[PDB]
């Protein structure tokens, strides 16, 4: 279970005043992934019907 | 209408006798509405007739949602991406969960769309983006729509649901993010709520869900992986039904 | 006789007719294998409810067999007496020994 | 010295014009200025309130498995019980140093946006840094208030006032901490369940049980209930040697003593916002807080009928309370889920009660004295509550082998000699209650027939996890503290378990009683860590870190937090001290 | 209480009790308290030594 | 203002333990069980007042 | 300066979902004209 | 005239009706049990705490200021720390005229 | 007050009679929590005159 | 303490009560379980020797 | 299991030894001493319990 990627890698040195045609990054957390738990919606005890 | 139904013991005046109907109509002539209309958009002779007016709209949009979600997701999809967010090298293993995590969400989003009250649904973005489109078939209420939402189709308007834990709404405000193959995101112009600071689909533990005046909506996942939905092919709102809907939900701007 | 390995047998008439002297032995000498081909109409939680009215209403039976033993139930507290207009209603602390030879 | 050979004096009554302004409750800019540059998921055990779900019977095995993940993740915000003072003042070892800002408040990493009385598993992700409110002065952490300082204040209030005898507490402390404790004493308490009418029914049982157990251990017998001890005082105080009887009458007189220490420190001023002067001063007078064992319904009739009160949410079925006047065999529906609390406690069940109580105003305050203060003064951390399977309990209460006496025969007196006695080895089969009169030696005789006719009279269905919330009171309720919460969890039909006995299969581990830690004051280091079927991974987090199942309140959203509860399981100062000390730890802010 | 700086109690019965409770007789306690604009006008004792 | 400092002066918690200020800090009682003293450390130390 | 890894952003990067085939035979994907709610 | 000194206000009991034989009737601020008065059957629950540290006496029997013994002699008794031996003479000296 | 009625009810007629004003203001002579020099200072003893 | 102080002057020289009669009398006052047959005999004897 | 099988034998052995000596019997094994504290807490005099 790995998502597909077209290219492998690059390594870019980025000067701080020299950002031109700007881009952004992606944020992943610090804790290990056992803690980002499953999406849970339980059925309630009472129902509409 | 009480005593003609109380002395006759008619519990509901659609079970009123045909002479007992029209003799009241010979007395008071404004009752031809709630007795002789084929499908009135307001229900005749019920207490929650205004409430049952609302709950249909809560129903009829969810089928317009639910049969449109199946439409763009008919078979095995190719979604590749729509935004620009670059990775670190061990960050891809987070999406290794998002492969596994994925299909339980789309139930529980629609479960939560069921799970809200419709009175609490009209404060969300999809219930007003349709009103920005039913006014286009008029300024809807509370003026949450910005001055530049009615300019392009590139001005979307998002809601935010929690991905992990419980699948819960993480907004008060529809957060309207202007979207440009690829296209990078951009906010609009501008008492403190936590999640309202980020771009749509920018980070983990966020489901992003935007809509338009064109009513072609987005479902934005973290990592650029998003796709349009033609909900305009599934909104079946009859205009004489919808014209009592909009007038109760529009505001005449000066 | 109610069979303690099927919950579809416990009623209040079958347990109240049974004394509490004999309900000690009948619980420890049963069959350990719970059976599940005949459930209960009030639920399995309602079968425990039907068991305990069978024990509680049987407490009159174990007391009526000892009716030559204890005394009259004294009014434990005030407010339980007829004539109130000159003397009060007593409340008798029942710390005594209920026993008649 | 002044500008002479002159002396001057600066009191702390000097501090009247500075600490008393309504800016102590002005923390609007504080929460806003700390909010940006957010904090990550701080695995919010004590930083989240759960609404209750389902019965209380399985509620652990919910929360055991629900927090099986984000519990061994990191640590809770408090570690400072290990930290000495000025180790907090130093830049290392305290990342929470930049989170301690107000003397009257707390800034801690909680959940982001989910409204609190709802859900079970919060969405771990981004975090929020908000408030709670510091209620009483004891909530300050123990590197800022030294432990010896708490006893310093306590002893010096100890002078001039009534204290327990030094001999008599040894009886109580032996009783509280007795392992081989006769389990009728847990069962016969739930039998009376605080019903005064069932008490004066069963007074011979109450007479002999204390009389028998005194000869085994020089100790009190039934002592985890204030009501039950209160009833022993009045309706039983004749037929005992004084040496036994001194223990209970000293206990109440010390609760009499610890009661009127509030109002010697009070001023006559007007009634205010519904509350009285004393309610705004001390925590034991405010009726919105209620003890962990509430047998009647006097509390919520006081508590929910307040201007402070918001949504006492009892969550098994319907959230809002509607109550019972009396209760009997057909009324105690032993496993239900509605939230109806029983009023079946008074002497006059004929003159029944649903709206108008029988008790004085200090009655629950006396229980709040007896439960919140005195039991932690004997706990040192070791006591926890219990949720009652009254269906299992009322099976075995009315389960005795008391034979018929012969025509002309004597009274049963002794177990080992007399064959007609209920505790005789001829009358000992397992799974009956005179075997449980025999598992701990309690001489209870043939006239025990007087019990069961009233055991059939009054009974109680099962306990329930009542969650009352409230707003900050009149006097702390400014326009930035209006939205604040105080969650106060407690059980209705519940019993305290003093001595956790689980290294014994006599009561199998949680048959009658599922544990349910209702608060950090009653959090079983040996109850909960030895539960029914159980993860071994939490063994680290059980030896410390009091497991409060989050339906019953959180670490930060209550009146009593972690700083004082370690102070209970700390300094070896006397019983007279800690009683006054924890009381002095209960002065409002 | 010399100056206006804070949101008061919302329980207005409480704060007006505590109003004069603090500012009973301070040497720095005003009489006829704060108008909209202006100083608190700290009173003058009859003598200073 | 320049130094951002503040000098303590002759002060303690008991008039009993203030008695040992009129002999200098040679044998000044710093500390009884809680009763604490801080001797004068200032430019004003040792002076006329 | 700042030091991190880098991958070129292109529209040929796909994350793969699976389906259990009963996902659209759900109570909310298949809603009638009126609910019991 | 024909009165009797009640030592212990016992209201934690409905065996005798609370004040059945004996209506309470405080005669002076020396004699006002805080559980006698506040836990009488007809007592206003709006006046609970103010009853606790004020000796409620109907003014047909005497107020505070026209009694021969005022509040300070009362307040010495309930509040002083000393044992009864010293406490005896300490209030016994509290009766020398002015 | 004058001695009115029989002795059985004169307190019970009193608590109905004096319910209004006795809760209105706090009476003068409950000042036993006041200490020395809390009294002789002009605040907190409005009854100093 | 001052009102208790001159008691400790007068405490010498005169009769002091035994230690046993201190707690026996005081516990009898604080006996909540004090049997009420004793109150009616006190009204029965009614000063008549 | 075998402890409560012979628990009467454990009881008489201790107290008969308690009659001769003021000494405890089975302190040689904590697992035994865990049991007497747990199981035989009724049938012992308190002086050796």
């Amino acid at each position: 279970m790995d998502p597909y990627y077209p290219f492998d890698a690059l390594d870019v040195w980025e000067h701080r005043r020299f950002i031109v045609a700007d881009s952004r990054s992606f944020i992943t957390p610090e804790f290990p992934r056992d803690f980002y738990m499953s999406p849970v919606f339980n059925i309630p005890r009472e129902t509409a019907a | 209408l009480t005593e003609a139904c109380a002395a006759e013991r008619v519990v509901r005046p659609h079970q009123l006798s045909p002479a007992a109907q029209t003799a009241l109509l010979r007395r008071f002539p404004a009752l031809e509405g709630p007795l002789r209309h084929p499908r009135p958009v307001l229900q005749p002779f019920d207490i929650a007739a205004e409430v049952a007016f609302v709950a249909r709209i809560q129903i009829a949009c969810l089928r317009a949602l639910g049969h449109s979600i199946r439409a763009a997701l008919q078979g095995g999809p190719r979604i590749f991406q729509r935004l620009r967010y670059d990775f670190g090298p061990h960050q891809s293993e987070w999406l290794g969960e998002v492969t596994r995590r994925f299909p339980v969400l789309l139930e529980n989003l629609m479960r939560a769309l069921e799970g809200t009250a419709p009175d609490a649904f009209f404060h969300t973005a999809y219930a007003l983006a349709v009103l920005a489109h039913l006014g286009g078939q008029l300024v809807p209420l509370s003026d949450d729509i910005p001055a530049r939402f009615a300019d392009s189709d590139a001005h979307y308007a998002f809601d935010y649901y929690s991905t992990s834990g419980d699948t819960l709404r993480l907004t008060n405000r529809p957060i309207a993010v202007v979207i440009d193959e690829q296209s990078k995101c951009r906010f609009m112009e501008g008492p403190h709520r936590v999640c309202e600071q980020y771009l749509p689909g920018e980070s983990y533990a966020y489901l992003c869900l935007g809509f338009n005046r064109r009513l072609c909506g987005l479902v934005v996942f973290p990592g650029g992986f998003a796709f349009t939905i033609n909900t305009a092919a599934y909104l079946s709102l009859a205009d004489p039904v919808a014209r009592a809907v909009g007038l109760r939900f529009c505001r005449g701007a000066a | 006789a109610p069979q303690f390995h099927r919950p579809s047998t416990i009623t209040a008439d079958n347990v109240r007719a049974l004394g509490m002297r004999g309900l000690v032995l009948a619980t420890n000498n049963a069959q350990f294998i719970m059976d599940n081909s005949y459930p209960h109409p009030h639920g399995t939680q309602g079968a425990v409810r039907e068991f305990l009215r069978g024990q509680a209403a049987a407490l009159t039976d174990l007391g009526v067999t000892h009716a030559n033993n204890t005394f009259a139930p004294q009014p434990m507290f005030a407010g339980d007496a007829a004539a109130e207009w000159l003397r009060p209603s007593f409340g008798l602390k029942r710390t005594y020994s209920p026993f008649v030879v | 010295w002044g500008k002479d050979h002159q002396v001057l004096r600066l009191s702390m009554e000097n501090a009247v014009g500075t600490v008393c302004h309504p800016s102590l409750m002005n923390i609007d800019a504080a929460v806003g200025g700390v909010n940006h540059d957010p904090v990550e998921a701080a695995n919010p055990y004590g930083a989240y309130v759960a609404a209750p779900a389902g019965p209380g019977a399985d509620m652990q095995q919910r929360f055991l498995n629900a927090w099986r993940q984000r519990l061994a993740h990191g640590r809770v915000r408090w570690v400072a019980e290990c930290q000495m003072t000025a180790e907090q003042f130093m830049q290392p070892d305290n990342a929470n140093l930049a989170l301690e800002l107000h003397p009257a408040f707390d800034f801690f990493a909680g959940v982001a946006d989910v409204e609190l009385p709802g859900g079970e598993v919060p969405p771990a992700g981004p975090g929020a840094i908000q408030a709670t409110w510091r209620v009483v002065n004891g909530n300050l952490p123990l590197a800022l208030c030294p432990v010896a300082f708490r006893d310093a204040r306590g002893l010096e209030l100890g002078v001039g006032r009534h204290a327990m005898a030094p001999a008599t507490i040894a009886a109580v402390r032996g009783a509280f901490e007795d392992r081989s404790y006769p389990a009728v004493f847990y069962l016969l308490q739930a039998a009376i369940h605080g019903n005064e009418h069932v008490f004066c029914a069963l007074a011979r049982l109450v007479t002999q049980c204390i009389t028998s157990y005194w000869n085994n251990t020089r100790c009190a017998a039934f002592v985890n209930d204030y009501s039950l001890v209160s009833y022993i005082v009045t309706y039983l105080g004749g037929d005992l040697p004084e040496e036994c009887m001194a223990v209970y009458r000293d206990l109440v007189a010390h609760v009499e003593a610890l009661a009127q220490l509030v109002d010697d420190f009070t001023l006559p001023g007007p009634e205010l916002g519904g509350q009285a002067q004393a309610e705004l001063n001390h925590l034991m007078r405010d009726p919105a807080l209620l003890p962990p064992l509430v047998w009647d319904c006097d509390g919520l009739m006081r508590h929910a009928a307040l201007d402070r009160h918001r949504d006492c949410r009892i969550d098994a079925g319907g959230h809002e309370p509607v109550y019972a006047a009396a209760c009997n065999v057909a009324t105690a529906d032993f496993n239900r889920n509605d939230g109806r609390l029983l009023h079946n406690t008074q002497a006059r069940a004929a003159d029944a009660a649903d709206d108008r109580p029988h008790r004085p105003a200090d009655w629950t305050v006396h229980h709040k004295i007896y439960y919140y203060v005195l039991v932690p003064a004997f706990s040192r951390g070791r006591c926890c509550t219990a949720g009652v399977r009254f269906d299992r309990v009322y099976a075995t209460l009315q389960n005795m082998v008391v034979p018929e006496i012969a025509p002309g025969e004597e009274c049963p007196s002794d177990p080992v000699t007399d064959p007609a006695h209920p505790l005789h080895p001829a009358n000992l089969v397992a799974n009956t209650v005179k075997r449980m009169f025999h598992n701990g030696r309690v001489v209870v005789d043939g006239p025990a027939m007087l019990t069961l006719q009233v055991l059939a009279h009054n009974m109680a269905e099962r306990t329930t996890a009542l969650l009352c919330s409230a707003a900050p009171d009149a006097g702390a309720n400014t326009a930035s503290t209006a939205n604040m919460r105080i969650f106060d969890g407690a059980l209705h039909a519940g019993v305290l378990l003093m001595a956790p006995q689980h290294l014994d299969h006599t009561i199998q581990n949680g048959e009658y009683f599922y544990v349910l830690p209702v608060h950090a004051l009653f959090a079983g280091a040996d109850h909960v860590a030895n539960a029914p079927n159980f993860p071994p991974a939490l063994r680290d987090l059980a030896r410390d870190v009091p497991l409060v199942p989050p339906a019953l309140g959180a670490n930060y959203f209550s009146s009593i937090r972690q700083p004082v509860v370690q102070h209970a399981r700390e300094s070896a100062a006397g019983e007279n001290a800690l009683t006054y000390a924890l009381m002095a730890g209960y002065f409002k802010m | 209480y010399l100056g206006r700086g804070a949101p008061p109690l919302l329980d207005n019965a409480a704060a007006v009790y505590l109003r004069n409770a603090v500012v009973a007789g301070n040497r720095l306690g005003p009489a006829q308290p704060l108008p909209v604009f202006g100083c608190a006008q700290v009173p003058r004792r009859a003598g200073m030594d | 203002g320049l130094f951002q400092e503040a000098y303590p002066i002759t002060c303690a918690s008991d008039p009993a333990l203030l008695r040992s200020a009129r002999d200098g800090e040679a044998h000044a009682r710093e500390t009884h069980f809680t009763q604490y003293l801080i001797y004068d450390a200032s430019p004003l130390k040792g002076l006329s007042l």
